[PDB]
């Protein structure tokens, strides 16, 4: 019921299983030999994504958990220009 | 229906708490995953211990203040209590 | 100056001498010669100021121009305004074509241009033959001009005189020992054009010169051309050439009767049976060396008939108008083959007559076979597919059932016609590329109308499956119009030009069923036009959302479900939500806007103008190009 | 002007209105030629009246001409009267809802799919923000129409 995402610098980020299942590559990484069904971590060892990019990805996970079909107008998701061009590559890689 | 963030020095937890709910429920749901008793764990938000059974106004976060894109930065204090050494995320490279 | 050139144009238009003198004097030498040696663009077509003197018969204003100046007639100008408006002709060319002999003789005496050679090497004698004035033709020959000038398609001056009603020009041309067997592009030696307009005296004039009979490229004798044109006056005229035999004697009456059976101007069913019975009686008149009619295989187009090998069966269908027209179509196809230009025009006329009589299945069969014949002949059949579109429109509108194999056959024929239209577009560079693109857009529109008819037709599962396969093939070819609209763009755009017939009553664009069908068949839902607008960029640009909310909701639901990116960007940098221009399309788009972190990050990259070159995957480079 | 607008005589209405005709003349039932024109449904006549600024006012039965157009199951005049820049969201939503209502029970114009789609359009425009929302003034249930209590959510719709 919890995922233990880690970055390339070792910064662990823990989100809910349903929060991280929105990404396609996260669901792909968990299913398989990387399952490790001890019901504790189900950790994911990212090799290239930095810590701030994963923080923004988990923020987007919570943002999509909140607003998935809530009315029509959605609150804005501000993205820093410096964190962009790295969040885009992560979102392509995460199939988010 | 506000989502909160609890930051340790390395790990980071994303949880949920209802607007018409107290700290008891969020303490229970963070105890259920971090296997730490409620007396041992302390929500050291904004460098200040807050409560154990009081509302969120004195805690310092509301639903409108803690957005999904920018959640709270509530710290975590564990009994060895301990010292705060939460490092920031990795800075983006080659600032434009 | 251009303003001074227009001043002398109006003076020469009214034929005033004193007004032109004051507007072409008291100046230098450079500007005066330029005014008399430059054309003026009036009404969208350029013309020499000396042309309007000859066109209006103002010989007085142009005769004194040659006295006081040295203006020549070598100025390049157009030929005529009767659907040609092509330049290259000299100023003397229009003098003969204006019907004014007084202006022809003055230009000849001062720098004659009777041997003018344009891009079409059209001599002024060609316009003289078209105008039909004997004095102009007679005087031009006396000015040492050759009369045997052949154009790129061998346009002999006797052919245009024989084709037209000017019998005085053609009889003068043969008096100077002209070539009667002038081979043309189509192999017509100045007799097929003569026996095409029913000129009783023109064809007889060339009988004296003994122009003989030669088979052209299409396998048609000049006698057969007269029989094809429903001109019975010249059919009997060519029978007295002393070389006709019996193979071409009876079949002349068969072709004349068949042409009389199905013709717009000359429709005579009483003469149809009489010419067919006379031809039938001539075959069976001796009992020896008989020439039976050759038996073609039975054709599903013309009912179930197998020609008429006896005079008795022709008598039994004398009072039946429907049987006589169908009988004449078989023998006309038999004589002329399947390679004639006008082999399907009687078929089209019969189909139109039957369609005007609330009959449609015979029209469908005849037009399908004519379309097969024309497509096998490498002809432009976009008009035939258009006619198919209107006939299916009347079939749908009058609550009549539409055959599914027939609509599948016309759909695959339209797909093929798209294929050769693209082939002609990619082959011809600039000779007829504009007309090719126009006909290509036209037959693309006909394919859209046929798809709309198929959606509005209840058919079987297998028929719908093969129709979907054909549409799948055509979309996989991906034809694009001038502005880059695909099939999905045209089926969505409200500005799609619908035909001015009852197809507008049936086929209305945008159509929810057509767009749903194209996506199910498989279409590039993210395809862009020249402006970069996608399929979603046009449905949100719809101007009347409330009136047909059933259509606008179904298209937007189908588009987003099929995989259209609801964040795209045209060359004007505007999202489909930014092109909604209404309070309804924005609501329907926003409630179907699925969120993606790849979309938000790329949108922030584009907004912040961050240099993304060689920093992201090449596939992602296309993704950020519009997100 | 009204009796010319009731039938296909847009030329007569035009020749009247570029001769300083009545822009705001009422009638016995308070019809300012727009209640009397939307029932006919001639879209060009309503175009001419909007171009000459015939304005919008309730008739003697308390019905705006937009509601008269919505009652007659005529979507084109409904759209044209909606494009007026002064109708406001409340009247726009109730007009769309009334049009969807009228499409459900009518002899000549009966489309239940159009009924559902127009009701969905009315509900989506209601529940689109979450702030300054326009909740329905839901009447108590009436035994004649079963026991339904309208549709205050898109989920039940």
């Amino acid at each position: 019921m919890y995922v233990k995402l880690i970055s390339s610098d070792g910064h662990e980020f823990i989100v809910k299983r349903e929060h991280a299942l929105t990404s396609g590559t996260i669901k792909a990484m968990l299913s398989g030999p990387g399952q490790f069904a001890e019901n504790e971590t189900n950790e994911v060892n990212f090799r290239e994504i930095p810590s701030h990019v994963l923080s923004k990805v988990c923020m987007y996970f919570t943002y999509k958990v909140r607003y998935t079909n809530s009315s029509t107008e959605i609150p804005e998701f501000p993205i820093a220009p410096e964190i962009a061009l790295e969040l885009l590559m992560a979102a392509n890689f995460l199939d988010c | 229906d506000v989502f909160l963030m609890i930051r340790r020095h390395k790990t980071t937890i994303f949880t949920d708490a209802k607007e018409s709910s107290t700290v008891f429920e969020l303490k229970r749901i963070v105890e259920g995953i971090l296997k730490r008793p409620p007396d041992e764990q302390r929500l050291y938000k904004d460098d200040q211990l807050l409560d154990d059974g009081k509302t969120l106004g004195e805690c310092g976060f509301t639903s409108q203040t803690a957005r999904p894109q920018a959640p709270a930065t509530v710290g975590l204090a564990f009994r060895a209590f301990e010292a705060l050494c939460i490092e920031p995320f990795s800075s983006p490279p080659e600032l434009p | 100056m251009e303003g001074l050139a227009g001043y002398v144009y109006k003076a020469a238009s009214e034929g005033k001498v004193l007004t032109l003198a004051a507007l072409l004097l008291n100046r230098s030498e450079s500007d005066i010669r330029y005014l008399l040696g430059y054309v003026s663009q009036q009404g969208g077509q350029r013309s020499t100021p000396l042309i309007i003197a000859a066109r209006n018969g103002h010989a007085k204003v142009v005769r004194l121009l040659l006295e006081h100046y040295r203006v020549q007639t070598q100025q390049t100008g157009t030929v005529r305004f009767d659907g040609y408006v092509i330049d290259g002709a000299t100023a003397l060319w229009c003098a003969a074509g204006a019907g004014h002999f007084e202006v022809v003789k003055l230009l000849v005496s001062h720098g004659a241009n009777v041997n003018h050679t344009t891009v079409t090497n059209s001599t002024p004698l060609r316009a003289a033959c078209f105008d039909g004035r004997l004095d102009i033709v007679k005087y031009l020959v006396e000015n040492n001009a050759n009369i045997s000038i052949a154009n790129k398609y061998d346009n002999t001056c006797l052919m245009i005189a024989a084709y037209k009603g000017h019998t005085d020009v053609v009889r003068y041309l043969l008096e100077q020992r002209a070539d009667p067997n002038a081979k043309a592009h189509c192999g017509a030696t100045a007799l097929h054009f003569a026996a095409e307009a029913g000129h009783i005296d023109i064809v007889k004039e060339l009988i004296k010169w003994r122009a003989a009979i030669v088979v052209n490229g299409h396998g048609m004798t000049p006698l057969k051309v007269a029989a094809e044109s429903c001109k019975a006056d010249v059919v009997e005229l060519l029978l007295s050439h002393a070389d006709c035999d019996r193979r071409s004697r009876i079949e002349a009456l068969e072709l004349l009767g068949a042409s009389f059976a199905n013709d717009r101007e000359n429709y005579d069913i009483i003469k149809t049976y009489h010419y067919l019975y006379l031809a039938m009686l001539e075959r069976f008149q001796d009992g020896d060396n008989i020439l039976e009619k050759e038996v073609l295989p039975p054709i599903h187009a013309y009912g179930n008939r197998t020609e008429c090998r006896n005079p008795q069966e022709l008598e039994s269908i004398r009072q039946d108008r429907d049987a006589l027209h169908m009988e004449g179509l078989i023998v006309r196809e038999r004589i002329l083959g399947a390679d004639n230009i006008d082999v399907s025009h009687p078929i089209i006329y019969r189909g139109a007559v039957y369609a005007d009589n609330m009959e449609f299945e015979q029209c469908i069969k005849l037009w399908l076979h004519a379309l097969h014949l024309r497509q096998k002949g490498n002809r432009n059949t976009h008009k035939d597919l258009l006619r198919f579109a209107q006939v299916f429109s009347q079939m749908i509108h009058l609550n009549e059932t539409v055959k599914a194999p027939d609509i599948e056959c016309v759909l695959r024929c339209s797909v093929l016609e798209i294929e050769q239209s693209m082939n002609r577009v990619k082959n011809i560079s600039d000779a007829d590329v504009h007309n090719a693109m126009d006909n290509y857009e036209c037959n693309l529109y006909t394919f859209l109308y046929l798809v709309c008819i198929s959606t509005k037709t209840q058919c079987s599962e297998e028929d719908q499956c093969k129709i979907n396969k054909q549409i799948y093939n055509l979309i996989h070819l991906d034809p694009r119009t001038r502005e880059g609209f695909t099939l999905l763009h045209l089926a969505v755009n409200s500005n799609t030009p619908v035909d001015d017939f009852h197809t507008n009553d049936v086929c209305s664009f945008p159509n929810a069923l057509v767009t749903k069908l194209l996506l199910d068949c498989g279409a590039e839902v993210n395809a862009v036009d020249n402006e970069g607008n996608s399929a979603l960029h046009i449905i949100v640009q719809y101007n009347r959302p409330i009136s047909d909310f059933l259509t606008l909701h179904s298209i937007i639901i189908s588009l987003v479900e099929a995989g259209a990116h609801t964040d795209m960007t045209n060359k004007q940098n505007k999202t489909p939500l930014d092109k909604s221009t209404t309070g309804v399309s924005e609501i329907l788009l926003k409630t179907q806007m699925k969120m993606s972190l790849k979309c938000l990050a790329a949108r922030a990259v584009r907004a912040n103008d961050i240099n993304y070159q060689d920093q992201i995957p090449r596939t992602l480079e296309e993704f950020v190009g519009f997100h």
